[PDB]
RNA sequence: GAGCGGCGGUUU
RNA sequence: GGGCCACGGAAACCGCGCGCGGUGAUCAAUGAGCCGCGUUCGCUCCCGUGGCCCACAA
């Protein structure tokens, strides 16, 4: 059931000494409900029926958006989680595009075969598998369940693998051949099946709640801070006399950095965090954990997109 | 459609009863919306109640 | 039991409901399926309105008692879809029924919106 | 303009 | 010069799918079939216009 987003990852402390001003920036709980809006994330159950695309252009409409970008297409037919990235936050589903997804999966076989053939043949998909030409991974495949020719399992795959031509091959490799009837995306990176999944029906209704009777309590649940969009990859953590340097466009110097993961290496795309764990920028790394740790002067991170506005912190410079 | 989940668990199953569990299952897909949302109105009459708001 | 599920209904209450469907659909009029049944209460045309309490997902009917309430139509809940499915002249099932015109089941129908009347 | 996670065809 | 932000890098017809309205079916009423109307998100590069900064964190 592991995802290579689930890794878990050790804090390294630069300066302990690094504080942060409780006046500057505005931490996800602090956000006026506007505010959350323009930098919200919504974590969208999609139905079957409609496109991804005719859904966000719903979402647009009804809520009175300018922007919105969902991450993974899902097919019409497919149901689960789709991550709506709003407004200013939209350009954060780069962050999800290439994540790891989860889904639960209903095979019709043509055939008949035994319980224990179609355990043993689907078990040998895990690994690399081919298709279009283009490799990809499973990372795990288990059967929940069998019922003559329906065979219902869950899948663990990388971005971009189609789990309907997965099926197809495990129809050929047992020789019966075999169709996807039923498909839901039961996670998506750090996306996934909690109480922030959310239906239509409910998002449109906690928003009336919000905009006619006042209540703005369920559509404040109902989207998530952008920040959220960012749990599974690596993260610096910046000192406040970084931040608007970072959000002018510098890159981000050793200097800057109070707190950092483990375990980065150079390329990897990295998220910058104030200490109040607001999210500043995407980055990529120039240097390793250990490098950034070591050293005292130089680049860290080349800062290449940039969400936070510009003055919620102080030109410290 | 087919797959169902428990409320309790999270198990995914054909099934009307849990098997780890043993609640009553819940079709795993959303309902169907659509744009106009002809009775939306009496929808959140219904949803208030329930909430309490 | 469901949340659109508003009150309780004895089993020979429910088994009466079943029966003026049954009755009406040969001798008079009625609409079967949740959108035909919806159709008929903003027309003002339904007599009796009957929902299931076995709807997954709750979103199908729930829209559907307090849409009468507005219409001031009255509405009674069966214990099966499939049981209610039958009844109205189907093989499939029915998440709810509008009877828009009774028949040989003029007393009951009036008979049951008297009894309802007290759950509320 | 070239790609990622296609809605498909024809006209300037 | 360089980084970062914004805008831009097509338009009208047809079709599938889907949705809504209407009709409402010899196991799709949680909606067949048919008729009419609606209907498809953004991201990354790169190039152009314009805005803000040039900040090793003090
Ligand atoms: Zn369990």
């Amino acid at each position: 059931r592991i995802l290579p987003a689930d890794i878990k990852r050790e804090v390294l402390i630069k300066d302990e000494n690094a504080e942060t001003n409780p006046d500057w920036g505005f931490p996800p709980e602090k956000r006026p409900i506007e505010m959350h809006i323009q930098f919200g994330v919504i974590n969208l159950d999609k139905p079957p029926g409609p496109t991804s695309h005719e859904v966000v252009a719903w979402i647009k409409k009804i809520l009175n958006l300018e922007k919105a970008g969902h991450g993974g297409t899902l097919d019409p037919k497919v149901s689960g989680v789709l991550p709506v990235a709003l407004e200013k936050a939209t350009r954060v589903v780069q962050a999800l595009l290439p994540a790891g997804k989860e889904y639960v999966a209903l095979m019709h076989l043509h055939g008949d075969v035994p319980e224990d053939k179609i355990i043993q043949v689907m078990k040998e998909f895990e690994g690399e598998i081919i298709q279009r030409l283009r490799t990809r991974k499973v990372y795990y495949i288990e059967v929940l369940e069998i019922e003559g020719r329906d065979v219902l399992f869950r899948v663990g795959v990388e971005a971009g693998t189609y789990i309907r031509s997965l099926i197809h091959h495990i129809g050929l490799a047992l020789g019966v051949g075999a169709h996807m009837s039923e498909l839901r995306r039961t996670r998506s990176g750090p996306f996934k099946e909690d109480e922030t999944l959310i239906t239509l029906h409910d998002l449109v209704d906690y928003y009336y709640f919000w905009k006619e009777d006042g209540i703005e309590e369920y559509f404040r649940k109902a989207i998530q801070p952008m920040e959220k969009a960012v749990e599974h990859l690596p993260k610096v953590w910046i000192k406040d006399s970084a931040v608007a340097a970072v959000t002018h466009g510098a890159d981000l110097a050793v200097p800057g950095i109070a707190k950092l993961h483990a375990g980065i290496k150079r390329g990897d795309l990295v998220a910058i965090m104030t200490l109040k764990d607001e999210l500043v920028a995407l980055g990529k790394a120039m240097m390793t954990s250990q490098e950034m740790l070591e050293k005292t002067k130089g680049i860290a991170v080349d800062v290449e997109k940039v969400f936070m506005p510009r003055d919620w912190y102080p030109k410290l410079w | 459609f087919r797959i169902r989940k428990c409320p309790k668990c999270g198990r995914y199953t054909l099934k009307e009863v849990c098997p780890v569990c043993g609640e009553k299952t819940k079709v795993a897909h959303p309902p169907r919306f659509s744009p106009e949302d002809p009775y939306g109105e009496y929808r959140r009459r219904w949803k208030r109640e329930v909430l309490g708001i | 039991k469901p949340s659109y599920v508003k009150f309780e209904v004895p089993k020979e209450l429910a088994e009466k409901a079943l029966q003026a469907v049954e009755i009406a659909r040969d001798t008079g009029k009625i609409r079967k399926g949740t959108n035909e049944t919806t159709k008929a209460v903003e027309r003002g045309q339904a007599k009796l309105v009957i929902i299931a309490e076995d709807v997954d997902p709750e979103e199908i009917v729930a829209h559907l008692p307090p849409l009468c309430e507005e219409k001031e139509i009255p509405y009674i809940y069966v214990p099966s879809k499939k049981e209610l499915g039958a009844a109205a002249g189907i093989e499939v099932a029915a998440a709810s029924v509008a009877i828009i015109e009774p028949g040989k089941a003029r007393d009951l129908v009036e008979e049951i919106a008297m009894k309802v009347k007290e759950l509320m």
